[PDB]
């Protein structure tokens, strides 16, 4: 459950 | 997949889109720090091992009779919560429903900006009520002072001397630079007798990106190498929304996030403080 | 699976994932050098017959029943160890297994990055423990001075004479240039009177990578041509991790790989030295 | 396929590939010169015929009766063999199957390095023992001075003058250029005030591969035009690896090649000669 | 037995 | 059955 | 081997029973030195640990947790070859082949006699090309001076000094003793009014033999402690014979043997240096 990773 | 709300579930996940679509546009802290997986709800503390000493390998022969390891110095941390709340009115939600206009959530995208900038201070200057150290507040951080950044070409000179203090303590590889908005404007000058832009003349040596964040002050700057073993962003929940009920007659909400910044090896950070004093 | 293995099998491959992924982004030695066959456990010595001259003859009619061969210069080498160790704690493994998160390995990558730097320091300088000659200390290696590698376009002009000295010794083909990070910035200026970058004038002239290795001094660089029967890397064992006996209550470890470079023909190297001291 | 050998049929084919991989990488004679058919071993002498500025045509209306052909001046050449021999040792070959390592073959590439280099020394300078002339020894070859094209823009100006001297004798077609390495490195500067290297303006004026070779010692260079009706070399047997029994518990070998060069029209060669006097 | 094998 | 012919 | 060599499989052993039985009369090298195993043909290089330090055992009721070991200082050697070749005769082999008498190999006993003396040249002085140290050339080897080895009873006095010089370094056990043929022709003799044979007073202290080797050409000798734990020689291939070819019309052969001696503790050798200069 990961929502917002950019890099 | 939602129990009860004044929104359709087909409409509710449009709100989860725009709360992360206007969040990754703003974030610069997660740009070069490989964070973690999730941690679930049942974890309110994290451990980090401040190593503070590192050395090379050995190559002699068939082996030895001991395990030469570094020190650990285990420190316990706690996980804060960063939040911001917004309100979504009745009589505009009702008015958009009667004559079928798609509802605007442009308060929520404004709300996830402020929770992604309040997150960006604790990753640089660090908290105080939980005393989590920032990226410019740790002990043993290899400081470096400079001055007069814009005369001819000594901008590029001023950081090769900065990485040499970071290279002699056995830290190399992919680097990263974060500069304040005052320093980033000065780095777009044209180079004398190189005849290329000074920012492009330095982006092949740092090799994983220069950045610009408004969380810093005026004359400042931080160069740190990336990867794990040096930096970590242990996380427990990402940007989730939550209903709060029908208090009064309108509908409020709350976005929230739970992060910490654990620094493992503090000797692999540098600091371009740049004073005149 | 041979040992008693405090880790199970499905996450033991995550250690072999991390220890070889963090090694790939740091290994510049074998990015242009041909690689020998894995000799296995049963060989712990190697030789190389150093050739240095020409010995051209036999332009006559049929027959001439004789035999004439060349000079050997045989020497034997011993394969070194190149190990580095680390440690995993219990009561941190059982915690990651209880609430079911995947285990961290942010200390195995520091062990993998450490061995892959001493393995790169050995190949470019040689070891005095076993008299293995490095890539800059080998005998008869065609040195060449530099003379102000800074400005106006005598940087690309200085490569062509260094390319020329390999050409007179009947050596050509795919060259490969490895030079220091402080000199790699000097191939970024525009070439005079043509307004093209100088590194585009030399990527057509070397035909392999113009690399950049951090294990070097200031003004220094080396140009060599690749291939087998010129120089290669005798390998015996790749990056395998070994489980030491769980002493006390914790679980230590050790990564290791045994490798040695052998130079077959030392005339096919050229070294940019710049002796200005 | 063999009569008999101390090797394996799958392995003796690998020796034949090491000797022709390291041949194509070396010689420059057979790159711009058309080949003759493989005559086998039945031929032992070849016949060529010099022509030297032949006759004219007719412009009649109805024809004529007698046939008028030009002169031949047949000279009979003889075919030599060029070779160099190498040995595979008794101890090292027998050890490589006791612990299952594929055999080294770096001696064979060092032997094909020789016999291909001596093959260029025969074509560019001629063998006195058999009296066959080279490309710088032939009788009547349009010599032309170079006038020290060193630093100015007379590099392009001088080899367009050689192409003019050869064009006024009705020799059009794709010329080729072979230069000394002292001159080939000199040709890589920028053309004067016209933003291109000299080597790109030249290669459209020649269009069949300006080459180089170290067999030209001083400052020199030849320029020919190709064509099978003008200049070709007669092959009879290419690089085969013979076997010579065994003397002293060792296994010798021999690589060999039989070829002559027959020039037909000597007014197609032009020679840059460098009077430094 | 290989496992780095960089070009 | 020729050995090596380059263009 | 058998490439249809002109000897059957049955009378090839009579060539080996002549070599292996005429060699062991002449060999005083391996009469007090323990053999290492047959290393085979996967081995060309051996290691040996030069200890040069000692310790002692312990005595208690239960075991101790710690572990005590020594230092090694590994040195690598190569394995030289030793050959000498003979030649049989057609019209002399063909007599015994056609008359069915046993073919003589009396030349082979003379050939194998020389390679035994060349072994004792190596095992007592060390090959200088492969730098392996001899039994008289090793470093740290307990010198001792002698005087006037001719008078009545001046030998057993002069040999009890060298034992006690070696006994204080805690090396007590069965000592061997090799003497130059001048000394062995001077130890037991006839005297003036003393009539002591002077060897039965020395045979009891020594109890591993007093030999006589002609390699020590001056007048000197050594006292060595025996044992596998102290020094041993390594065989890669024992006394073998082979068949070269058929040069002319006769048959040559070659005896050969690959031996290197490695010392482990050089402080258990005492050399009678003989001041005579």
């Amino acid at each position: 459950t990961v929502g917002s990773l950019i890099q | 997949l939602y129990p009860d709300s004044p929104l359709t579930d087909q409409d509710f996940n449009q709100l989860d889109q725009t709360v992360i679509e206007a969040a990754r546009r703003q974030l610069v802290g997660r740009r070069f720090i490989e964070l973690y997986g999730p941690l679930g709800r049942g974890m309110q503390s994290v451990f980090n091992d401040i190593f503070m000493e590192s050395h090379e390998a050995k190559m002699d022969f068939q082996g030895s009779f001991d395990t030469e390891v570094e020190s650990s110095r285990r420190v316990n941390y706690t996980i804060p919560m960063l939040y911001k709340d917004f309100v979504l009115y009745w009589r505009d939600l009702e008015q958009s429903k009667a004559l079928d206009i798609p509802i605007d959530f442009s308060v929520a995208a404004n709300a996830a900006r402020d929770v992604a900038f309040l997150e960006d201070q604790m990753i640089f200057h660090g908290s105080k009520e939980f005393d989590i150290p920032g990226l410019m507040n740790v002990k043993g951080r290899l400081t470096h002072l400079i001055g007069n950044w814009y005369e001819s070409g000594n901008a590029f000179q001023d950081i090769v001397e900065a990485r040499n203090k970071l290279l002699e303590m056995n830290h190399n590889g992919p680097y990263a630079l974060v500069l304040s908005p005052e320093l980033y404007s000065l780095l777009h000058r044209v180079h004398k007798d190189t005849n290329v832009l000074e920012i492009e003349h330095v982006r092949e040596l740092i090799t994983a990106g220069v950045f610009q964040s408004p969380v810093l002050k005026g004359k400042s700057g931080v160069i740190v190498n990336t990867g794990r073993n040096n930096l970590d962003l242990a996380i427990s929940e990402d940007f989730e929304t939550a209903y709060l009920g029908e208090e009064g007659m309108n509908h409020p909400f709350r976005v929230y996030e739970t992060v910490v910044l654990r620094i493992k090896r503090p000797a692999a950070i540098c600091t371009l403080i740049d004073p005149e004093e």
